[PDB]
RNA sequence: UUUUU
RNA sequence: GCGAGAAGGGAAGUGUGUUUCAAAG
RNA sequence: UUUU
RNA sequence: GAUUAAGCUGCAUUACGUUUAAACUUUACACUGGAUACGUUUUAAUGUUAACUUACUA
RNA sequence: ACAGUUACCGUAGCUGUAGAUGAAUGCUAAUUAUAGAGUAUAUCUCCUAUGACACUGCAUAACAUA
RNA sequence: UUUUAUGAUCCCAGGCUGGUUUAAUAAGUCAAAGUUUAGCCAGAGUCG
RNA sequence: UUUUUUUUUUU
């Protein structure tokens, strides 16, 4: 069924591809994911808009809005993408998670470091357990009878 | 996630020096009355608008406590309507049914190569 | 740590330094009911109850039957934003 | 039952919204 | 300033062009594919600019003038020039290429490129050439030498030598491999 | 469920290396082959629907 | 153009039309576009003379017939500040 | 209102401080006989060799050095900055023990497969047939998933 | 800029 | 070996453009 | 900066 | 003598005219060329200077 | 969107006042360090630089197995 | 034999389009004859 | 102009 994708392909510009754009106001730029050819300009002609991406948001968590019924359809047509694009789509579950830099087999020291961090989090939990039994908003110390408030978050 | 990474923070009396303020009451000290309707629109409205429809922030996702996985039943969507009215008596025939797809002389389905209209969804 | 001068406070709540090319500021939020305007009272009545009203006309002019014996016909055209219990039954069964 | 894949869960919401609008 | 264009030996006189390329006045960033390579850290075009016409006063003319090719440095002596002085035209011998003293590998503008490995913090198997048939067109820098190309293992001696290989028959007698630099052989 | 499941991650690591290739290349080529299978699955599903 | 520079070549005193009495000081200023038109010099005092550069602007004068321009103080050349104001 | 942000900022500061402590402790040390100057000498650094080493104290402060901190020193050009960050990233992951194509195939290559170099039994034949029906054969590459099983 | 009268 | 007018207003009036359709080298 |  | 035949439709300095007519960056988030590799790299990108003729701001 | 034009009534024609701010000029303010959108803006004269050193690849047979 | 007031012959100048919000029972469902700012298409050749 | 929320027609 390659006949159905003929129009999409452009001889002058090139084959279709998926990338991002840079638009908005100076100082508050936001990424916009669209579909275009290879030689097309970064900000110009576009075939279809897939979504957007906001790496900086007031809440502090990166947002990502995408179309689940369009990305899968475009991939079947034979549309490539950059390395960075694959990583973001992998987390969403649309495509297999690509390997990180230097591969996975070399990730030897990180495995041990991650275990230490996980162990510390579990140990910290045990510490706070006892606190709830004798929670004291106001706790002094044997220095100058100074007041020290305690609050969780 | 906030409840998981819990910590004990000790706050002394001297750390709340800047928290206090002099004025008792508070209110808006600058009216929101726009001066230039066109100059402001093409400087702080158009660049920040990339969609042709007005969509509000969706509700948060609900997850379990023990297993920490998303649940099946959750809150529904939050559709928005202009002026409250949500009724159309003579809906037009939109072209969004077959995005980038048309019918050939043979009857088969073929694609197109055209720039989408920025105000396609804003012109019902 | 005690905050005495403004210099100490400035060097304690500021965000960590970042690169000059990457974006630093966030993206402001624009509500559907206010794009480039912020309505507010500018008169004597500056503090009073201002309830939101959502007009809702008839959904269909055809005569609908009673769902499980409970009538779901429209009685009056005046409807507030809050959903009435009678209407909540019809929408619940629709899904 | 017990849709674990992200794609399966994403499509579930689409059907629910369309069903409400269908009369 | 760039060196003037000169014609190599064995070529008739040509007519010099008025401009280096068509877009001389209008464009400036365009570059011709046949551009000369004279800046330090490059190599000549073999048979386009390697051996330009040589001239000298009547007083300087002598037998030794003609023997300049055969006395070239190790870093610029090609295979053709090397085989000319060897017994039997270097026939029934072995030759190999030593890629260790290239001009671009020690000097040049792009002499500090980042490799896939990084930097070099510290017995090989080098190819061996056996010239069989020798045919000289333009001596001493031109010839159509046909020989058998094979692989051989180096020794542990201080110098680069070939112990008991070549072993495997790679391909039948074919054209030469390289024309940049070559070494001697055991023979 | 296989490509998008946890089995895909461990499959890339268990691959045979080749002389003259970096460790990252072995996993990259293995991942590329997997990406070819998903395209056909989506294409078949879209046509059927 | 909002404003156009010019040079003065004639200084006279034109009598206003009736019933307005008195005397009004005027000067013929030659615009840079090769056109001459009378210009009024509002304000007390007078410093413009023959072959003087002065910047003119818009403005109509009812007392002086035909004059449809006004001079600008300060920005102009060789035009000092007002005396008392 | 000020208390909401003050508490959040204080909590985040503690997380970074605790995280950095573990990174420094588990930092990979240099090999035997490799000092601060030795690391910068084998990388073909420019003339400013002793100046850069003087600023740093030990190897821990160099491996964990960020990008902003490296810009404070005046004796560091763009070419040198991008070169140093590449070396520290390779040694930490053990990607530059001895640069050679033969070392990669001997160190980072040892996948042990359970059913490797084994004969086919009666039970194995039945298992292969069952998997054939589950996965379409005349559709794509059926040998990609069956092989893993 | 300074800060519990 | 591959890429490169990414800095072009000089030509044209029924033209340049827009719209409706079509295109298995 | 009464959050740099 | 051996081919010896060089300065723009572009950019910059100075000057004239006009009410008015633009030079300061560790220039490294992207797009893109090259390529076996998120293995390299490039002013057309991005961020700062501003007579505010605009948003937000006890 | 409204007033004014002898101190009677139809036409006709004028001054102030709205919005869009995509020029110039005058007075007064450099007053925490979270300050922006578009052809990045027009004509003419003299002199200097460019044009062989422009990006990438030796996988352009390399650094080559106890 | 052919065009010609439904403009034939003929002189000078101008290249075509899109841009989301936008108050008022002109409550626009596309801003209602014609107003723009990142953008689409398009713009001859020459070393004799 | 919302303590533990990054959600809120807050008014």
């Amino acid at each position: 069924v390659r006949h159905m994708f003929l129009p999409f392909y452009s001889k002058e510009r090139g084959p279709p591809r998926i990338r991002m754009q840079v638009a908005g106001v100076k100082g508050k730029r936001f990424y916009k994911i669209v579909a275009a050819n290879q030689r097309d300009p970064r900000d110009g002609k576009h075939m279809e808009v897939l979504g957007s991406y906001a790496p900086c948001t007031p809440s502090g968590v990166e947002e990502l809005r995408l179309r689940f019924s369009r990305i899968k359809f475009w991939l079947a047509a034979g549309a490539a993408f950059n390395s960075k694009m694959g990583g973001l789509l992998g987390n969403a579950g649309l495509v297999p998670l690509p390997p990180p830099m230097f591969g996975w087999r070399t990730k030897a020291r990180y495995t041990l470091l991650e275990s230490v961090m996980q162990k510390q989090e579990k140990l910290r939990e045990n510490q706070l357990r006892e606190y709830f039994k004798t929670a004291e908003p106001v706790v002094y110390r044997q220095v100058s009878e100074d007041r020290d408030d305690v609050e969780q978050e | 996630w906030s409840q998981k990474q819990r910590r004990l923070l000790d706050v002394t009396d001297g750390m709340l020096m800047f928290c206090r303020k002099h004025t008792r009451l508070s209110f808006k000290k600058h009216h929101g009355v726009i001066r230039r309707q066109k100059t402001h629109y093409f400087s702080n409205v158009r660049p920040f608008l990339w969609r042709s429809s007005r969509v509000l922030e969706p509700p948060p996702l609900l997850l379990y406590r023990h297993s920490g996985k998303p649940a099946d039943w959750q809150l529904p969507a939050r559709p928005f309507y202009r002026q409250g009215v949500s009724g159309l008596l003579f809906p037009p025939r939109l072209r969004r049914g077959f995005p980038s797809m048309r019918v050939n002389s043979k009857g088969q389905f073929v694609g197109v190569n055209k720039m989408p209209y920025i105000a396609e969804k804003a012109q019902p | 740590v005690s905050f005495k001068n403004r210099a100490e406070w400035r060097a304690f709540m500021r965000l960590p330094p970042k690169s000059r090319v990457e974006p630093r500021r966030p993206i402001p939020r624009i509500f559907p009911w206010r794009m480039a305007h912020n309505p507010l009272p500018r008169r004597y009545p500056l503090y009073k109850h201002r309830t939101l009203f959502l007009p809702l006309s008839l959904p269909s002019y055809s005569p609908q039957p009673a769902i499980s014996g409970v009538a779901v016909a429209p009685l009056t055209i005046t409807t507030n934003a809050a959903q009435l219990p009678r209407t909540l039954l019809l929408q619940s069964a629709v899904r | 039952r017990k849709l674990r894949l992200h794609q399966e869960r994403a499509s579930r919401g689409h059907i629910e919204y369309l069903r409400q609008l269908e009369r | 300033v760039p060196p003037p264009l000169k014609s190599g030996i064995g070529e008739p006189k040509k007519t010099g062009y008025k401009f280096p390329h068509v877009f001389f006045p209008y464009k400036s960033r365009y570059r011709s594919p046949h551009r000369q390579r004279w800046w330090p850290g490059s190599a000549p075009r073999f048979l386009l600019h390697s051996h330009p016409k040589r001239w000298a006063p009547r007083r300087d003319l002598s037998f030794a003038f003609f023997a300049f090719h055969g006395l070239k440095p190790f870093a610029e002596k090609n295979l053709y020039e090397l085989m000319h002085s060897l017994p039997l035209r270097g026939a029934s011998s072995y030759f190999w290429r030593e890629a260790d003293s290239d001009p671009w590998k020690h000097l040049g503008r792009k002499a500090n490129r980042l490799q896939a490995r990084g930097v070099r913090t510290q017995g090989r198997k080098q190819l061996v050439f056996s010239p069989r048939e020798i045919y000289y067109k333009r001596r001493p820098f031109h010839a159509l030498v046909f020989g058998r190309l094979s692989v051989g293992q180096l020794g542990a001696s201080p110098p680069e030598a070939v112990p008991p290989e070549p072993e495997r028959a790679e391909k039948p007698p074919d054209c030469e491999s390289k024309e940049q630099r070559k070494c001697a052989g055991v023979s | 469920h296989f490509l998008l499941g946890p089995a895909a991650i461990e499959q890339q690591k268990a691959a045979k290396m080749q002389r003259g290739l970096t460790p990252y290349q072995t996993e990259l080529f293995m991942w590329e082959r997997q990406m070819r299978e998903i395209r056909k699955i989506y294409r078949a599903q879209y046509l059927q629907r | 153009a909002p404003q156009k520079k010019g040079i003065c070549v004639k200084v006279r005193v034109q009598t206003p039309r009736k019933p307005n009495s008195g005397l009004r000081k005027v000067a013929r200023v030659r615009l840079s576009t090769g056109r001459t038109v009378l210009v009024y010099i509002p304000g007390i005092g007078h410093n413009l003379n023959v072959h003087s550069v002065v910047l003119v602007r818009g403005g109509r004068c009812k007392d002086v017939p035909g004059c449809n321009y006004k001079a600008v103080r300060g920005v102009a050349d060789l035009l000092p500040v007002k005396n008392r104001e | 209102k000020t208390f909401k942000r003050f508490i959040l900022r204080y909590k985040q500061k503690e997380e970074e401080a605790e995280d950095l402590l573990l990174k420094r402790t588990y930092t990979k040390p240099l090999p035997e006989g490799w000092t601060v100057l030795t690391f910068l000498e084998k990388i073909n650094i420019g003339e400013n060799a002793e100046d850069i080493a003087a600023a740093f104290s030990s190897w821990t402060d160099l491996a964990n050095a960020t990008i902003d901190v490296l810009q404070s020193v005046e004796g560091m050009t763009n070419q040198q900055r991008r070169l140093i960050v590449k070396h520290v990233r390779l040694y930490n992951h053990g990607l530059w023990p001895e640069n050679s194509y033969e070392d990669y195939i001997d160190k980072f290559q040892a996948p042990p497969l359970e059913n490797e170099n084994k004969e086919w039994t009666e039970a194995d034949d039945a298992r292969l047939l069952e998997l054939a029906a589950q996965y379409d054969v005349s559709f794509g590459d059926p040998w990609l998933y069956i092989s893993w099983e």
